[PDB]
C-alpha cells in the first residue's frame, strides 16, 4: 500500500516548459515502477500519455515526455499550449500494486487574469414569508478560476448556512461561481448589514446591503 | 482508432448491484487487458482490477473482492464490471481503460461512467425573483432553491433574451440543490420593460415562470 504524492497545483503560461513530479512514500521511484502519467479534461475525460517511465502513448504529441528525477517520476510539458490545463495523475506499480497519485491541476493562462465582478441580492419578499432568507452572492468573469468567498454580517465573520458553488466556464471563457446564505427569516432580520466578499489572487472584491 | 465506449449514468438505491459495460473497438479485444479504476470525489483515483478477455483470468485489488466482478464477451468485444450491495462510498466515475504490455501502461481509456447510489426522492424547486436593493447596466436573477435531482433549466423570456445571461453551477445545501441564474440588461430596458425567467425541473414535471418586479 504505497502512498504517491504529487504537487496538488502548478501554473503555466503559453510556450513554456512546466514539470511535474511523483512520489513514492516506499521510496526512490524506479524503472521498475514503471511510471504512467495519463491526462483528466473537464467532463472527466482521461487519455494516456506516458507508460514504462517514458514511453509516449500512441497519438500523444511530442511536447509531452517522462522521465525521472533524482528519486522521482517526472512528467515534462515542453511549449506548453492552452489545451494542455488539465489534472494529471501518475501511477506507480509497487507491490504488485498499481498505485495512482492524487493529481497535479495544472493552469495554463490562456487569457489575461480578471478580477470577479460581485453582486450581491437580498432575500426575496416571497421567500421571507416562508420563514427563509437566502442571499445570493453572484460572481462572474473571473480568471483564473479561483476564488474564495466570505460572508459578514455586521462586520463579523458567518459561515453557517453558507454554500459555494464551484468555478464553471462562461461563454467569454472566464470564469463563474455563486455563493449561498441562508438563515431563518426571523434571524435575518436580527441583523443590519449583509456582506459578501470574494478573494481572487490576493486581491478582495466586495458587496454590501442593508435589510432595511 | 481504438476506442472504448462505456454504459451510461447510474442511478442505485443502496443495497442494489449495478453492471457497468466497456465496449472496445478498433483493436483486438481478446488480446489486451482491460484495467478498472474508481475515481471518487476527494479520493484521487484507486485500482480495482483487471481481466484479460482471451483467457477470462482476472486480478483484483483485495480491497474490491467482494464488492466487483469482471466479466468479458469476446463475440461482442465487450468487458463489464458488476458492482454488489451498493453503499455512498461506491458512488463515483469508474472508467476501463487499456493495458498494453511492451508500453507498460494503460493508453486508451473509457470515457467514465458516473454511479449515484442514493435513496434521496425527486423533489420539486422552489423559485424566487432576485431584483436589485430598491449604473448603465442592472442585473436581475431567479433563485431555483431545494430541489432533486438534477437539473433544472432557465431561460429568460421564454428565450427571447440569451445574451448576458449566466446559469450558475447548482450546489447542495440540506441535502437538497441550488441554483441561481442571472441577466444583465440595460438599466432603460427594465423596469422599462418585462424581465421573466422561465423554470423548469423535468424530474418532477414542475415549471415555473416568474416576473422579476422592482423592490
Amino acid at each position: 500500500d504505497a502512498v504517491v504524492t504529487q504537487e496538488s497545483a502548478l501554473t503555466t503560461s503559453p510556450g513554456e516548459t512546466v514539470t511535474l513530479t511523483c512520489r513514492s512514500s516506499t521510496g526512490a521511484v524506479t524503472t521498475s515502477n514503471y511510471a504512467n502519467w495519463v491526462q483528466e479534461k473537464p467532463d472527466h475525460l482521461f487519455t494516456g500519455l506516458i507508460g514504462g517511465t517514458n514511453n509516449r502513448a500512441p497519438g500523444v504529441p511530442a511536447r509531452f515526455s517522462g522521465s525521472l528525477i533524482g528519486d522521482k517520476a517526472a512528467l515534462t510539458i515542453t511549449g506548453a499550449q492552452t489545451e494542455d490545463e488539465a489534472i494529471y495523475f501518475c501511477a506507480l506499480w509497487s507491490n504488485n500494486k498499481l498505485v495512482f497519485g492524487g493529481g497535479t491541476k495544472l493552469t495554463v493562462l490562456g487569457q489575461p487574469k480578471s478580477s470577479p465582478t460581485v453582486t450581491l441580492f437580498p432575500p426575496s419578499s416571497e421567500e421571507l414569508s416562508t420563514a427563509k432568507a437566502t442571499l445570493v452572492c453572484t460572481i462572474t468573469d473571473f480568471y483564473p478560476g479561483v476564488v474564495t468567498v466570505d460572508w459578514k454580517v455586521d462586520g463579523t465573520p458567518v459561515t453557517a448556512g453558507m454554500e459555494t458553488t464551484q468555478p464553471s466556464k462562461q461563454s467569454n471563457n472566464k470564469y463563474m461561481a455563486s455563493s449561498y446564505l441562508t438563515l431563518t427569516a426571523r434571524a435575518w432580520e436580527r441583523h443590519s448589514s449583509y456582506s459578501c466578499q470574494v478573494t481572487h489572487e490576493g486581491h478582495s472584491s466586495n458587496k454590501t446591503l442593508s435589510r432595511a | 482508432e481504438v476506442q472504448l465506449q462505456q454504459s451510461g449514468a447510474e442511478l442505485m438505491k443502496p443495497g442494489a448491484s449495478v453492471k457497468i459495460s466497456c465496449k472496445a473497438t478498433g483493436y483486438t479485444f481478446s488480446s489486451y487487458w482491460i484495467e478498472w479504476v474508481k475515481q471518487r470525489p476527494g479520493h484521487g483515483l484507486e485500482w480495482i482490477g483487471e481481466i484479460l478477455p482471451g483467457s477470462g483470468d482476472t486480478i483484483f485489488n483485495e480491497k474490491f473482492k467482494g464488492k466487483a466482478t469482471f466479466t468479458a464477451d469476446t463475440s461482442s468485444n465487450t468487458a463489464y464490471m458488476q458492482l454488489s450491495s451498493l453503499t455512498s462510498e461506491d458512488s463515483a466515475v469508474y472508467y476501463c481503460a487499456r493495458w498494453v504490455l511492451d508500453y507498460y501502461g494503460m493508453d486508451y481509456w473509457g470515457q467514465g461512467t458516473s454511479l449515484t447510489v442514493s435513496s434521496a426522492s425527486t423533489t420539486p424547486p422552489s423559485v424566487y425573483p432576485l431584483a436589485p436593493g430598491g449604473s448603465a447596466m442592472v442585473t436581475l436573477g431567479c433563485l431555483v432553491k431545494g430541489y432533486f435531482p438534477e437539473p433544472v433549466t432557465v431561460v429568460w423570456n421564454k428565450g427571447s433574451l440569451s445574451t448576458g445571461t449566466h446559469t450558475f453551477p447548482a450546489v447542495l445545501a440540506a441535502d437538497l440543490y441550488t441554483l441561481s441564474s442571472s441577466v444583465t440588461v440595460s438599466a432603460s430596458s427594465w423596469p422599462g420593460q418585462s424581465v421573466t425567467c422561465n423554470v423548469a425541473h423535468p424530474a418532477s414535471s414542475t415549471k415555473v415562470d416568474k416576473k422579476i418586479a422592482p423592490s
